[PDB]
């Protein structure tokens, strides 16, 4: 299974969210931003690996990262 | 299952998944019953893999040596061996 | 991807299609499959053959023959058309259908009946293989342009992107320009090898001069029936023979084509680096260069960036097109015109 | 005498890219910078912009002109 | 350990044809498998490059037995300027009569390849004048490179295995490789050229059985 | 006696198949203990 | 708190007519998924597998393959059209695992009662060198 | 006439009339592989004499000793190395895919959902009867074609 | 002649010596990915995000490399290879004339000297070049089965695997077999090494019969 990571350089700004196409990722109330609220990964069992999480997030560098791992029946998407 | 336009069960969910054998038929033997007598009694030692594997395999191993080693020169060329004086190579290489 | 809807515009036959692709394709890939073996596999068995001196065991018309004689039937129908079923017309349509005839003009000829043997039965079914192919790719990149097993929203990433990542395996090459892509380079096969086909056919049983007498000379002296049933065969008869007209013209005034023959095999070969390498290294590299005009005060303020990996493999196509196309345009230009 | 050079000229390519390559894997796997610092191999890193473009001149400068001169030739 | 691979749970895991691929590419990247320590690591390595050697030693056998089994060296020791050497002879069922006919060179009974190393030359060099001495050199190369395979199963075994910081006395490896490995065999070879090569190049025999009593030189 | 006629069957056509044999059944290996 | 709903196993399903693209034999050794809607009346919608089908007013129960095309599926399905939904995964043995949405409430919105998992407190230029972590099994980005 | 399969249309598949027309199901309900209330030994039996009845030609007719006196003997021969290859092979596989004393995995189920007894065929000691049933039934069925073409001399067409 | 050969040489060098430079120093991070040492030294990519990430591995310096040292060590054999050939025939001016232009080296060193070469076998017989004819074209074709997996890259394939697990799993007397390891195409990585070990075979044993036959056709 992948490994997916949330730094506390996030600005909740929850695109990641949005964008992840199997739902690994979600929002948590939290206290260093202003929107007080940072992004969490619970369910990287699901993870396939595509990145657009990656894709959509406006800090630099990253502040949600994947690192791709061993490989299973979920995480390379086969329905046979 | 296949009722009221329903195909989900918790209970029989092996026809929900459709595992059937669509051509798979439960009829007799259509046999003789002599024939399947004499068939089930000079088939008997090869029934068993790990001595058929062995079996198979030296045997066939053997026989293929043997058959290369006793071929006959009319019907090998490279058994039968060159017939022709040989042909000079150049700057009069032999 | 753009205009399909069945909310407000719906079609029977395009949604019976939709569901049977599986089906379809997977037919078409195993006829690509079954038509590639006994087309190439046949010159390969040749090849193998000739070399090791049996040429008894050869697929040829002194040996294994394979006529073929639904062409020729369809051909002595035609040749013997006027009379019966066309009793208004004097001659056939055409002088290549048959009814031994020719008719010169100047002194060379400029038709007369072609005949069909085990290399043109060989060569046709070649032409087979290249276009099926042609048309599973082409096909596989218009019935999934929408989603697949693997991707089950494509059309909401749509017509021309590059990838949806490297999780699922990796996904390279998905999307329907990538299909369109791909089938430039078989259109490109097949054109090619018609092309070929029709050059050496025409040179060895057709073109030519004729005597007084009546006596017709080829211009490669009908060397077709036997030669090119191996792939030696059109790498040294065909290839290595013809390109000489090219290149020995320099000094006169085909030099020209032999110029441009070597810059077409420079610009193919230039297509190359652009289409195995990626765009990540060239942008490092371009992270260095940019360093050193900093240095000096010369950094441009519209930021050089390296090209979209779409883009990357639009160059390439385009470059190897040019150069192999022009390549052929040269050799096929410089030998008609000298030698005919 | 041919197949000798020939040989032996290949084998040394292969072995002159091995060689980059497995240095390469020593600044991934080995390399550790607070046991360095300031050492010879630590400003090859920190000058590294410098490097790359005079590498990158010295390509354009060869190819721009030889080719130059052959097609002129040509 | 699960299944193949034993040395990747990662990979064992898989339940894709990359499994089997990804085994085989993987194998001899010793550092990144399971469980591996700084030890094991020069160990193993160890009883790899005996492993390289023994397969070094088993090729130069192979070439010398063929050679002086299907060759012509003798015949071409007498004409080197006009007869082409052999390499080994040719045994193919899937031949024709023609292929038997052209193959057939050297003066061979049958069809053979043409050896393009160069390895006539240097053997002829160095004082081989017979069959009899290429078969003795096969059969010593054939004794090295079992002899290093038994050394590497040897310094396998828990009683004769390498301790960490052996591996890493730079300054004696240096002094024994510079000194032994490289001077020595100098000497050796220098001794094998005086004693053998140089007579053999002016009509003088030089074997096993007679050397203690002929002198390299007259003076000694 | 032809040796070549005996020795490149062997090894250009079983050899070959026991080793492949092995290799497969060695792959397929459920558990390995 | 939050009481996840029962798959009732009786629900209808869409007007399909089949296709190629759906289930193979995993779904009887492995694992498949179930999706579940209501809709306010029948009307047609775009399968994620291929081609066209007509959903029910009422409930609605569909069977697929994979995670990705449930939540495909749903994504189609609350922007095109105002409908909640939900989805399970069943076993062989015939045990269901309910797991969107999960608690409720969407991911995107921010929840009390969540969790935080793989969380690294810092930013990710401080990451260790390798060398730091060979021999030992663990991972630089690992806390 | 196309319909889904056993009315379900989310099963990867929709019926055709090739897949579910009676006289199709028929003719594979007939077929030795199919007969799962037979022992296996007679099963593999027959395949391997049709099958050994059958690859008598190619070599017979097209290999490199097809203009010589003995080509009905060099046909034959390929024909019965052919089947020891393919014995080998069907005994790698019975080997790789079964453990002994493990379960029938065959389908438990018909078209009208009614349970069966799962098939003897695909257990580590049906497998082995079957394959020792082909093995012996493809020698006897080369060696029946062999003396059918080459011995009597029947009046075929093309031989 | 031998000024402007050397200095394509030594374009040659310089060009290689940038690209694996560049991989090396760039290892553990740039600019565009400045955490690249977390990923290792061989991974696919990072993603189309941030204007895409194609090969920016070390790993993938190394594969680009590779075809620019076949082309250098390419240029450094030809050059050889025919200043000794008109060595050997006695015809210095030959290569002193034609070598200033390049149709000069197509024209006089390759279509020239492959004529003894491609009549091996032909229609007429053969002789005992046949095999290194066959040899000839058998490297054209693995030189171009390379590009197959160059060129076309891995979502294509996943796709079409696909429909083939479906319609094995659909036809009958085959469905009672199955497969233990799941089919799926090629990694990425995998892939480029496949490609170009095909190109790099296909490169060595097509020159290897070009020179071989040349020059025994000549010389023996
Ligand atoms: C005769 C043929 C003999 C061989 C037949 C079989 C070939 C099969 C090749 C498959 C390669 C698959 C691949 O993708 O394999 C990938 C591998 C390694 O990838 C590894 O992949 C791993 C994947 O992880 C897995 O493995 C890890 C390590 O065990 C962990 O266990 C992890 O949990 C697990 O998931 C890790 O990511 C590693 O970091 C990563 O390095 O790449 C490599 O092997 C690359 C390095 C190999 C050498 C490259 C240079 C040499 C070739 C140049 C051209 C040669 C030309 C020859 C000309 C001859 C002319 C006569
Ligand atoms: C080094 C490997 C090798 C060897 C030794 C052979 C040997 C042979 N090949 Mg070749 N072949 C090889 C590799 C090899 N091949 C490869 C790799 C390919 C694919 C590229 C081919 C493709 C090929 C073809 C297409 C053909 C041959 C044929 C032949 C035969 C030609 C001689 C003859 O006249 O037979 C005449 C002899 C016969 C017609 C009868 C042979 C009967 C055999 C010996 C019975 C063996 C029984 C035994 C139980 C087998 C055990 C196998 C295993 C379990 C150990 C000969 C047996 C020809 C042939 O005849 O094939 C049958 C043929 O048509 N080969
Ligand atoms: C010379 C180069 C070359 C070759 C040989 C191939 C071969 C193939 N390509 Mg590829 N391709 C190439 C270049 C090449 N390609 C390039 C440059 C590109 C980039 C543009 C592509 C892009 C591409 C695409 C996009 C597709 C293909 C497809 C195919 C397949 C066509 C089906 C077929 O004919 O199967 C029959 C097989 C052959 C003709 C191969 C030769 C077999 C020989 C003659 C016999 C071997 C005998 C025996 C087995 C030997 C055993 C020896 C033993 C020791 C192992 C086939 C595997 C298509 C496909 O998959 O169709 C199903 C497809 O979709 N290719
Ligand atoms: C494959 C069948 C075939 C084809 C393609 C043709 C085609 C043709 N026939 Mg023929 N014809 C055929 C079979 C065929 N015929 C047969 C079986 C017979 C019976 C003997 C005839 C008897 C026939 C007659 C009597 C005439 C034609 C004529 C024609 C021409 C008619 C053109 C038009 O506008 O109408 C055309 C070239 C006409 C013609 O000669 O046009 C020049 C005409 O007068 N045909
Ligand atoms: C003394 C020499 C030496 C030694 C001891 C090593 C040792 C190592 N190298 Mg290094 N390497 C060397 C030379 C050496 N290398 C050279 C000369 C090169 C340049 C080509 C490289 C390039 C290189 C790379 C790029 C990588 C390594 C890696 C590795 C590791 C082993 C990987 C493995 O298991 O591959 C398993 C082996 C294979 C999968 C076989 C590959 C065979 C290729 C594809 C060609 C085969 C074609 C075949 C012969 C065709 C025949 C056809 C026929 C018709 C003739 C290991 C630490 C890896 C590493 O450490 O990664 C962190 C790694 O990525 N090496
Ligand atoms: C024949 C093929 C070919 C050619 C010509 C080049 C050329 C180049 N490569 Mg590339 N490369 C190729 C194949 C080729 N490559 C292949 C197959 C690969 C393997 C994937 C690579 C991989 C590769 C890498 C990884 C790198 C290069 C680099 C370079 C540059 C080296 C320096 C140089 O010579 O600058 C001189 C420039 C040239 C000779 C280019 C042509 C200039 C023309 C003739 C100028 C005139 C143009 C004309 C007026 C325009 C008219 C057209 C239109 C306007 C009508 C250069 C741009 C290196 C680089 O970027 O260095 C800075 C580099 O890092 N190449
Ligand atoms: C004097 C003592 C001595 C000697 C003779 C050796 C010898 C050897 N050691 Mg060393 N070693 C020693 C002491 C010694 N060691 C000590 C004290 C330690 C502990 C500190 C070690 C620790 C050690 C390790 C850890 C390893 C070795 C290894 C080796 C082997 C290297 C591979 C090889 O064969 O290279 C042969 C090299 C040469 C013959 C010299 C190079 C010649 C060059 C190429 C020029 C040739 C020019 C010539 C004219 C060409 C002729 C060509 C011909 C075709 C005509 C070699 C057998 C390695 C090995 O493989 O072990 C199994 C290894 O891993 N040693
Ligand atoms: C690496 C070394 C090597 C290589 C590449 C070859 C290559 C070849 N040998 Mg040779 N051979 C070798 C070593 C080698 N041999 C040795 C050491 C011996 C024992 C003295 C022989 C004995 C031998 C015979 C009797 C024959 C060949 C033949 C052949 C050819 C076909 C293959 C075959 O049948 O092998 C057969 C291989 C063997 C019988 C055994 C090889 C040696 C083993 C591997 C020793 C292992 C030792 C190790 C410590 C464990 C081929 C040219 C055949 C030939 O010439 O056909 C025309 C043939 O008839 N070889
Ligand atoms: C390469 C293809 C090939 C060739 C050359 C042959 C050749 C032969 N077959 Mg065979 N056959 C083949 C493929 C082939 N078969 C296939 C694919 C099947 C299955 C559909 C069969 C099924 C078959 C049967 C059932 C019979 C033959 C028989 C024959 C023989 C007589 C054929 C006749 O008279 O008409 C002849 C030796 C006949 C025979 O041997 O009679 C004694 C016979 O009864 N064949
Ligand atoms: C070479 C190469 C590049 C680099 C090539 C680039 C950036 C093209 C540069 C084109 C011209 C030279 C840019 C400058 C144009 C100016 C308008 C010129 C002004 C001066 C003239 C008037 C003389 C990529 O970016 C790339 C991306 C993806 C896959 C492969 C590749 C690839 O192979
Ligand atoms: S890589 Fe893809 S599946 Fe994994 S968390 Fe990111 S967006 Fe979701
Ligand atoms: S290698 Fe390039 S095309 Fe392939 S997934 Fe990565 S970014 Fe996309």
């Amino acid at each position: 299974s992948h490994s997916v990571k949330i730094y506390d350089t996030c600005i909740g700004c929850t695109q990641c969210v949005r964008a992840c196409p199997t739902d690994v990722l979600e929002m948590i109330p939290w206290d260093g931003c202003k929107a007080k609220q940072i992004a969490s990964a619970p369910r990287t069992e699901d993870c396939v690996g595509c990145k657009r999480c990656e894709s959509a997030c406006p800090t630099d560098f990253l502040s949600v990262r994947v690192y791709l791992g061993p490989e299973t029946t979920r995480s390379m998407a086969l329905s046979y | 299952y296949g009722e009221k336009s329903v195909y989900f069960d918790l209970e029989d969910i092996g026809n929900t998944t459709g595992q059937w054998d669509l051509y798979g038929s439960d009829a007799p033997s259509p046999y003789n019953g002599l024939q399947s007598k004499f068939f089930n009694t000079f088939a008997a030692p090869f029934t068993k893999r790990g001595l058929l594997l062995k079996f198979l395999l030296l045997g066939g191993g053997s026989l293929l040596a043997y058959v290369s080693a006793s071929a006959s020169p009319d019907l090998l060329p490279i058994k039968k061996g060159p017939q022709l004086p040989p042909t000079p190579g150049p700057r009069g290489k032999i | 991807v753009r205009d399909y809807d069945p909310t407000t515009r719906y079609n029977d036959l395009l949604d019976r299609v939709l569901r049977h692709r599986d089906a379809i394709i997977s037919h078409l890939n195993w006829v690509c499959i079954f038509l590639g073996f006994h087309s190439f596999g046949l010159y390969i068995h040749n090849d193998t053959m000739s070399a090791l001196g049996r040429p008894q065991d050869m697929f040829s018309d002194t040996a294994i023959q394979l006529q073929p004689i639904f062409a020729q039937w369809v051909q002595n129908i035609h040749a013997t058309a006027p009379g019966v079923t066309a009793p208004g017309a004097t001659t056939s349509t055409s002088l290549t259908w048959g009814g031994g005839e020719l008719v010169a003009v100047g002194g060379k000829v400029a038709l007369l009946p072609i005949p069909l043997g085990t290399a043109d039965f060989l060569v046709h079914h070649i032409h087979a293989f290249t276009i099926h192919v042609t048309v599973l790719i082409l096909l596989k990149g218009v019935l999934f342009a929408r989603s697949s097993r693997l991707i089950p929203d494509k059309a909401n990433l749509g017509f021309r992107f590059p990838c949806d990542g490297p999780g699922r395996g990796g996904t390279c090459q998905v999307s329907a320009w990538d299909h369109v892509f791909l089938g430039l380079f078989w259109m490109y096969n097949a054109i090619s090898v018609v092309i070929f086909h029709f050059s050496w056919k025409m040179q060895s049983d057709v073109w030519g001069t004729i005597s007084d007498q009546g006596m017709v000379t080829h211009i490669t002296g009908g060397n077709f029936a036997q030669s090119s049933i191996t792939i030696n065969g059109w790498l040294r008869d065909f290839l290595w023979a013809q390109a000489s007209q090219v290149i020995q013209s320099y000094g006169s005034s085909l030099s020209a084509y032999g110029l441009f023959f070597l810059g077409a095999h420079f610009v193919w070969a230039f297509s190359l680096m652009f289409l195995f390498s990626g765009r990540g290294y060239w942008q490092e590299l371009i992270e260095s260069i940019v360093w050193a005009h900093n240095k000096l005060k010369v950094a441009p303020a519209t930021q050089p960036r390296a090209l979209s990996i779409i883009q990357g493999r639009a160059v390439g196509v385009t470059h190897y097109l040019l150069g192999g196309i022009a390549t052929t345009w040269a050799f096929f230009l410089a030998r008609i015109i000298a030698v005919g | 005498q041919a197949a000798l050079y020939t040989h032996h000229q290949y084998i040394a390519g292969f072995i002159m890219t091995g060689a980059f390559a497995h240095g390469a894997i020593f600044f991934i796997r080995d390399y550790n910078p607070e046991q360095n610092e300031d050492n010879v191999l630590a400003r090859m890193l920190d000058h590294k912009e410098a490097i790359i473009s005079h590498l990158s001149w010295a390509s354009l400068f060869l190819g721009f002109h030889t080719l130059g001169l052959y097609v002129h030739n040509d | 350990e699960l299944r193949f691979p034993r040395f990747s749970q990662g990979l064992a895991q898989d339940p894709t044809t990359r499994r089997i691929w990804f085994g085989i590419a993987t194998a001899h990247d010793f550092e990144s498998h399971d469980d591996i320590t700084e030890e094991r690591l020069y160990q193993n390595i160890f009883a790899s490059h005996f492993g390289q050697l023994a397969i070094i030693f088993l090729w130069t056998s192979g070439n010398l037995f063929h050679v002086a089994w299907q060759g012509n060296f003798e015949s071409w020791i007498q004409d080197p300027l006009h007869v082409r050497p052999i390499a080994h002879a040719i045994w193919d069922p899937h031949f024709g009569q023609p292929a038997v006919e052209a193959f057939t060179r050297g003066g061979a009974a049958g069809p053979v390849n043409i050896a393009y190393s160069g390895v006539y030359q240097w053997w002829y060099t160095i004082g081989l004048r017979t069959n009899e001495d290429l078969y003795t050199g096969a059969l010593f190369l054939l004794f090295l490179s079992t002899l290093s395979l038994v050394a590497g199963w040897l310094h396998l075994q828990p009683k004769w295995k390498p301790s960490l910081s052996w591996f890493k006395n730079a300054e004696s490896r240096l002094n024994h490789h510079l000194s032994g490995l490289f001077g020595v065999s100098s000497l050796a070879w220098t001794g094998h050229l005086v004693h053998v090569a140089i007579p053999a190049s002016r009509g003088e025999y030089v074997r096993w059985n007679n050397f203690l009593d002929v002198l390299p030189y007259p003076q000694g | 006696l032809n040796l070549p006629s005996i020795f490149v069957p062997l090894v250009g056509l079983v050899f070959p198949a026991i080793a492949m044999t092995s290799l497969f059944l060695y792959v397929q290996k459920n558990k390995i203990v | 708190g939050f009481v996840p709903p029962q798959l009732d196993p009786s629900t209808p399903s869409p007007i399909f007519g089949g296709s190629t693209g759906g289930l193979l034999r995993k779904a009887q050794v492995e694992e498949f998924y179930v999706i579940t809607w209501t809709s306010p009346k029948e009307q047609v919608f775009e399968m994620p597998t291929g081609g066209a089908a007509i959903m029910r007013e009422g409930p609605n129960l569909l069977k697929l393959a994979r995670k990705e095309q449930c939540l495909a599926l749903g994504n189609r399905l609350r922007s095109k059209y105002k409908i909640a939904y939900q989805f399970y995964r069943v076993f062989p043995n015939g045990e269901v695992q309910y797991l969107h949405p999960k608690d409720g409430v969407y991911p995107e919105k921010v929840n009390a009662g969540r969790q935080g998992v793989g969380q690294n407190f810092r930013s990710i230029g401080k990451n260790v060198s390798p060398i730091e972590v060979k021999f030992t099994g663990k991972n630089t980005f690992d806390v | 006439v196309v319909q889904p399969i056993n009315g379900d249309p989310f099963i990867g598949s929709l019926e055709t009339p090739v897949t579910s027309s009676p006289l199709v199901a028929w003719y594979l309900s007939n077929l030795p592989a199919y007969r799962t209330a037979v022992s296996p030994l007679l099963r593999g039996i027959e395949v391997g004499l049709a099958h050994g009845y059958l690859l008598v030609g190619p070599f017979a007719l097209t290999g490199p000793l097809r203009n010589t006196p003995v080509h009905g003997q060099a046909g034959a021969l390929g024909a019965i190395g052919l089947v020891t290859i393919l014995s080998v092979v069907l005994t790698m596989y019975g080997v790789a895919s079964f453990e002994d004393g493990a379960p029938s995995t065959a389908p438990s189920l018909t078209l009208t959902g009614r349970k069966k007894e799962a098939d003897k065929l695909q257990t580590a000691e049906g497998w082995a009867q079957f394959t020792g049933g082909f093995f012996f039934g493809g020698v006897s069925g080369a060696i029946w074609a062999y003396f059918l073409l080459y011995v009597l001399d029947l009046p075929y067409f093309f031989k | 002649g031998d000024f402007l050969v050397h200095h394509a040489i030594a374009l040659g060098l310089h060009t290689t010596t940038l690209i694996l430079v560049k991989g090396a120093l760039d290892a553990r991070g740039s600019k565009l990915m400045p955490d690249k040492k977390d990923f290792g030294y061989s991974f696919p990519c990072d993603g189309p995000g941030r204007g895409g990430t194609c090969d920016i591995s070390a790993w993938d310096a190394f594969y680009l490399a590779v075809f620019w040292m076949l082309n250098t060590i390419g240029w450094v054999t030809f050059y050889w290879h025919w200043k000794h050939i008109t060595l050997w025939q006695g015809n210095v001016s030959q290569f002193n004339e034609s070598s200033t232009y390049l149709m000069g080296w197509l024209r006089d060193y390759l279509w020239l000297n492959s004529s003894q070469l491609i009549n091996g076998y032909n229609p007429f017989g053969m002789n005992s070049l046949s095999v290194w004819a066959w040899m000839f074209l058998f490297g054209h074709l693995v030189w171009a089965t390379g590009f197959m997996f160059l060129i076309s890259w891995r979502g294509y394939w996943q796709e079409l695997i696909e429909t083939l697990a479906w319609a094995h799993e659909r036809t009958p007397l085959a469905n009672l077999i199955r497969w233990r390891d799941k089919p799926v195409a090629l990694s990425i990585v995998q892939a480029r090494l496949v490609g170009l070990a095909h190109f790099s075979v296909g490169y060595i044993f097509t020159y290897a019969a070009f020179l071989i036959a040349s020059t025994s056709g000549k010389f023996g």
